[PDB]
């Protein structure tokens, strides 16, 4: 229970709101006994005092009284849960920015730690969990202390015996009940939690692999996998529906206690009198309308388990210390990069071999680079050591004679134009997709690098304000490919690492492509990966890996004469 | 906001209730019968207290109402917890009911129709959407009957004691539901709008954690922050705009309940002085007829507080209903699900006559199609981007309408069954995905019982087995988050053993051979040509050199066949073929 600390201490930005809220749930409970303890004895006052008692009973305060405490009671509560849900829901949709702030900076090798379905469940569904924590634990708790205090202080001026026998049993149900349901739902609220995330991650696998599963026959066991999940799901959800059942009956019996004895003691005496008259009935109707104050104490601690679950992924997710660090320090941009490595090495997480062995190379600035090798040999490892995606374990990257880690991130950006193998098509808008690189262009220059890249065709019907992605037009795998490289073209950043850009493209396109980075590409330090070796000719330096290490080396003309791998590659 | 739409969502989720008929029956039974314990419960309450208060008799004379009084509180809290776990196993019938039906249209909608939303809103439909039905069909459902009975039977009790405290009751109860629907008439659309925001916001944040890598290239930390914020901001004003209605509907309820609760404690107080006497029956108002008229005050307004209560849930069942029939409602693939099945595993002959293949939204993407590839011949479909070759491949696998003819050995695609088609198909598409945990599950997806001389001759086939030794456990090594432990060429000769362990009738090669060097396709190459020898076969590829034993040559262009015939034919007969082939080997 220890866990909910750190968010516990998120009241302090909403702390008048919500100790508000904690007032009106006080002033709400106290006119709510009142209204029909003030009843209870008005009524039997009344009709002991009987015809003879009027022109000398006053019975123009306990009206007023009645009528105060009605729209009190209805007041006060509108106003607790106005104040109350006000402020939870800011807390929430705060904690909700600060847990997406803590992807990023974990975002090539953190994330992978992770599973994507869960990661969603945990900011979207976890963060909402913690609802509870903020509008059903702290107001029903210190509001059912607050009021039993003032019943049994208020009704220890008529007697002692009653006031502490009603009282007692109030408070050995705020302090015994809820610790018991908190334990006897802990082992459920785990579950609870635990199953919707994994339902929720194996959901999204089946609906995102859908097409690979359907074909080979996997949807109907992927599925039986997927409503299994649920048939656990729902089990742990019945198991709550019966410790709230076994609450609310629980609770109805203590409160049949209260009114059983009530009136089994208050008739033999209150006070010290024998004959109580009308105090039986400000006794009895007490105890009958006071334990609406425990009606939600006990489910408050009930679903803690299922909070404390729920606080466990976000802190776990919020505790997450990023690989890599950038410097604070502030620079500006080069017009020229030239990078150096010497000695790179590079381990994957959890892994014993090795994926970079040593590499050292010179690019010169404005010196066009081809990286060749079979596949797995490292040629995206390599460029994604350059993006500072991880630190490489004993080796130095420099970047203009400077290490690539004491570089700004807002200029590390700014210096590095990437087009990834894998391309990603963003849901947003064709505008916005091509916006995630130089955010401030305008509308007619994100069409002319459209027009240039061969993707005119976008431009048709709603053109840039086409949503793309999931929800809209999806592009084939050869116009993602262009799509990317009309990102690094609008980037326009001094060092460009272009991973198989030619990738899925016609003969025709590749050709329209290729000359067109040449043109575009121009005194421009450029690492090309690629698997085809057409237009290798125009390369001062072609670079073939394997396994690791850089094998061999040199330009075009002078691998072909030397008959190396790149030899058989060619031919 | 249509009342004509919530009366058609209303209806549709009234009829999911029939398979939980008897459970709602049975609450509503014992919520009636809650109703007969409360009247008994003050009865007897009333009773005691009068004889103690007026009468003054001891307290040990009164023990058959003190034992009655008992066990009527017994038996309040066995239906109490009865009535809850009724309620709630009705409840979860029905919703696993509706996640079954709408987890059975998207097995049959495909992957064009789940491109249809964000992953992160279907994920928030079949959850959160779902699961907020729950208290329309477990509390709102039995509440319709117990807000007209229990109060009709509370006054019922109070009319042979005093008439005049319940016209108090029933002066109150006709504004209830009055201000119930008038307050909460727009709370339906605006749970509409509340899973609008939430579905926006889950299917935003899954979307930018999928493309999470390129958003840290183009230095977009800030960007999505902000991106996040404004989804985030709308959810929760349209989540605050919802509340509002119920604690305004509760609010307004509320205030009506005190104040009878008020009305008649006053009546009451003032008849016993004799300031005010009417609605007594020519007889003294005993203390006892005040008692129940007053313990029962509270509980004739309870059932109608519970109305209003669950009446939010009703808005919010209806919100989360709209989005539900609108997948269930549009038409899928194929408007009639087919029931024809060919018989043979023999390699099956491909024919199109005007084959148009549109779009879910209804946009054509491949333009006339007119072929024919007979059984166990192998075509190459050869165009530019664009040009629609994976759409017809996509159309093949039953994944996209078409409006013209495509039969399969003389069978309408649209009339196979589809469950029983694709285990006629093997195929490796464009960009494959692993779905499955491991490597070793991935390979064994078509048949996971496979034995280990198949397992690994697919694995020698497709060269996978060659990097074996890289991975830690083997053949059993994870794959990852988009198969993040392997590269792309890696995962790319995985897919290709899944096409190449089980024989087919018709293999779809979408890009065979991508990301792969020239040594590693040139071994991949040889399994898959060898493997398109042994049914019908059409691949999409770049490759043209590689490409001259094969039956035909294809080429799209703008969705249209343009040329047809062999590779001896067509390199010399100039047209688009030449001209794309030009560009090949330009300088070599
Ligand atoms: N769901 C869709 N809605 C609208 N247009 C689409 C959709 N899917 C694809 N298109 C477009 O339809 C055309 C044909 O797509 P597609 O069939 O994938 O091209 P392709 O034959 O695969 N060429 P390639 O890029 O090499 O794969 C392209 O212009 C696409 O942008
Ligand atoms: N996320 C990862 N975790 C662990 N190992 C990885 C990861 N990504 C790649 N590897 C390993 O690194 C090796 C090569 O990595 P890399 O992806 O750089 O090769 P590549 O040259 O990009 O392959 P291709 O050229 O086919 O895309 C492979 O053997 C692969 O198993
Ligand atoms: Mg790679
Ligand atoms: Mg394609």
């Amino acid at each position: 229970m220890r866990a909910l600390l750190p968010y516990l201490a998120l009241y302090k930005r909403h702390k008048w709101m919500l100790s508000l809220g904690i007032v009106l749930a006080i002033v709400t409970l106290l006119a709510s006994i009142g209204l029909l303890t003030l009843s209870g004895w008005f009524l039997s006052a009344s009709a002991v005092a009987g015809v003879a008692g009027l022109y000398s009973f006053n019975y123009m305060l306990p009206a007023a009284g009645v009528r105060g405490a009605a729209i009190t009671r209805t007041a006060g509560r509108y106003f607790e849960r106005l104040v109350s849900h006000d402020a939870t829901f800011r807390v929430l949709q705060h904690l909700r920015i600060y847990t997406f702030s803590k992807l990023l900076p974990l975002s090539p090798a953190g994330l992978a730690r992770y599973r994507q379905g869960e990661l969603l469940n945990r900011v979207v569904a976890d963060v909402d969990t913690l609802d509870h924590l903020y509008l059903r634990v702290i107001s029903p708790l210190v509001g059912a202390f607050v009021v039993i205090m003032v019943v049994t202080i208020g009704l220890s001026f008529l007697d002692f015996t009653l006031a502490f026998t009603l009282g007692g049993i109030m408070l050995l149900t705020l302090f015994l009940m809820p610790p018991l349901f908190y334990r006897a739902g802990k082992s459920t609220g785990q579950n609870l939690t635990h199953l919707r995330g994994q339902y929720r991650q194996q959901l999204t696998a089946w609906l995102q692999g859908q097409a690979e599963l359907t074909i080979f026959g996997a949807s109907d066991r992927y599925r039986t996998q997927l409503e299994n999940t649920e048939i656990q799901w729902l089990e742990a959800q019945r198991r709550q529906s019966e410790l709230t059942a076994l609450s609310q009956a629980i609770m109805l019996l203590i409160g049949a206690l209260a009114v059983i004895l009530m009136l089994w003691m208050a008739s033999g005496g209150v006070g010290g009198n024998a004959q109580p008259g009308a105090l039986i009935a400000l006794f009895v109707f007490c105890a009958l309308a006071a334990f609406e104050a425990l009606a939600p104490v006990t489910g408050a601690f009930q679903h803690l388990g299922q909070v404390i679950a729920s606080a466990v992924r976000i802190s776990d997710l919020t505790d997450q210390k990023p690989e890599v660090t950038f410097p604070d320090t502030q620079t500006r941009v080069a017009d020229r990069v030239s990078l150096t490595l010497r000695d790179v090495q590079f381990t994957y997480p959890e892994q014993s071999q090795q994926a970079l062995k040593g590499i050292s190379l010179q690019v010169n600035a404005g010196e066009h680079i081809a990286i060749l090798g079979r596949t797995g040999c490292g040629k995206s490892t390599l460029l994604q050591q350059l993006t500072r995606a991880w630190d490489p374990q004993q080796g130095e990257i420099l970047l203009n004679d400077s290490p690539i880690a004491s570089l700004n991130e807002a200029a590390l950006r700014q210096t590095i134009s990437v087009v990834p193998q894998r391309v990603h098509l963003f849901s947003a808008t064709l505008r916005d997709n091509l916006l995630l690189a130089s955010p401030g262009s305008s509308d007619e220059a994100l069409s002319e690098i459209l027009r240039r890249v061969g993707l005119e065709k976008l431009l048709e019907d709603a053109g840039l304000n086409s949503w793309l992605g999931e929800g809209g037009r999806q592009l084939s795998g050869g116009e993602l490919r262009r799509l990317a490289i009309a990102r690094a073209l609008l980037h326009d950043a001094p060092l460009v690492l272009l991973d198989q850009p030619t990738e899925g493209l016609d003969a025709t396109t590749e050709s329209q492509i290729l000359e067109l980075l040449a043109e575009m590409m121009r005194e421009k330090t450029v690492l090309m990966v690629t698997h085809r070796l057409r237009g290798l000719s125009r390369f001062q330096q072609i670079i073939v890996m394997d396994n690791g290490q850089i094998i061999e080396q040199g330009t075009h003309a002078e691998l072909l004469a030397r008959q190396g791998r790149y030899y058989q590659f060619k031919q | 906001m249509n009342k004509s739409r919530q009366k058609e969502l209303t209806r549709w989720l009234k009829q999911q209730s029939v398979i939980s008929q008897r459970w709602l029956n049975i609450s509503r039974l014992l919520g009636f019968v809650s109703g007969i314990l409360i009247i008994a419960q003050a009865w007897f309450m009333a009773r005691i207290l009068q004889h103690m208060i007026m009468e003054n008799i001891p307290r040990e004379a009164l023990l058959l109402p003190f034992t009655l009084l008992v066990l009527t509180f017994v038996l309040r809290a066995w239906v109490v917890w009865l009535r809850e776990r009724v309620g709630y196993h009705a409840g979860q019938h029905i919703r696993f009911a509706i996640r079954r039906q709408v987890l059975d249209r998207l097995q049959q909608a495909g992957p064009a129709w789940i491109q249809g939303k964000p992953a992160g809103s279907w994920a928030t439909l079949v959850l959160e959407q779902i699961d907020d039905m729950h208290d329309y069909y477990a509390r709102y459902l039995p509440q319709m009957a117990l807000a007209v009975s229990v109060p009709l039977l509370i006054v019922v009790a109070i009319f042979p004691s005093n008439w005049a405290a319940a016209l108090i009751l029933l002066g109150t109860a006709p504004l209830i539901p009055l201000f119930m629907a008038l307050v909460g008439m727009g709370a339906a659309d605006a749970n509409r709008r509340n899973f609008l925001a939430l579905a926006r916001l889950s299917g935003h944040f899954l979307d930018r954690l999928r493309g999470m890598e390129t958003l840290r290239i183009f230095g977009r930390g800030e960007a999505e922050i902000e991106s996040i914020r404004s989804a985030s901001e709308d959810f929760r004003q349209r989540t605050m705009e919802v509340l509002r209605l119920a604690f305004l509907s509760s609010g307004i309820l509320e205030f009506f309940t005190s104040l009878s609760i008020a009305l008649v404690a006053v009546y009451f107080g003032f008849s016993y002085l004799g300031e005010l006497d009417f609605g007594h029956y020519d007889t003294g108002v005993t203390l006892a007829a005040g008692f129940l008229a007053l313990i029962l005050a509270p509980e004739f307004f309870q059932p109608l507080r519970d109305l209003g209560t669950f009446y939010h849930a009703k808005a919010q069942a209806v919100g989360a209903a709209d989005s539900l029939k609108t997948f269930m409602e549009t038409p899928l693939a194929h408007p009639q699900r087919g029931e024809a099945e060919l018989a043979s595993t023999d390699p099956v002959t491909i024919e199109a006559e005007e084959l148009f293949i549109t779009s879910p939204e209804g946009k054509t993407l491949a333009g006339p199609l007119n072929f024919t590839l007979p059984a166990g011949q192998r075509a190459v479909l050869v165009g530019r981007s664009g040009s629609g070759k994976s759409s017809l491949l996509n159309a093949l696998s039953g994944f996209l309408s078409y409006q013209g003819s495509l039969r399969i050995n003389g069978i309408e695609l649209r009339d196979l069954s589809p469950e029983s088609w694709r285990k006629h198909l093997s195929w490796v598409g464009q960009n494959p995905q692993l779905p499955a945990a491991t490597l070793r599950d991935n390979v064994l997806l078509a048949r996971p019982d496979a034995s280990e001389q198949e397992l690994q001759a697919a694995l020698d086939n497709a060269w996978v087995s060659e990097f074996l030794p890289l991975l830690p456990q083997g053949v059993d090594t994870p794959v990852g988050d988009q198969a993040a432990r392997l590269s792309v060429g890696q995962a790319q000769r995985v897919a290709v053993a899944r096409a190449l362990l089980n024989p087919c009738s018709l293999l779809l090669l979408d890009e065979p051979a991508a990301s792969l060097d020239a040594h590693s396709e040139q071994r991949v190459m040889e399994a898959l040509n060898a493997a398109s020898l042994r049914q019908t076969t059409l691949m999409v590829t770049h490759q043209l050199e590689d490409l001259a034993d094969w039956d035909v040559i294809w080429v799209m262009q703008d969705g249209r066949i343009i040329e047809q015939g062999r590779y001896a034919e067509l390199s010399v007969a100039g047209g688009p073929f030449a001209t794309l082939l030009a560009h090949r080997q330009e300088e070599i």
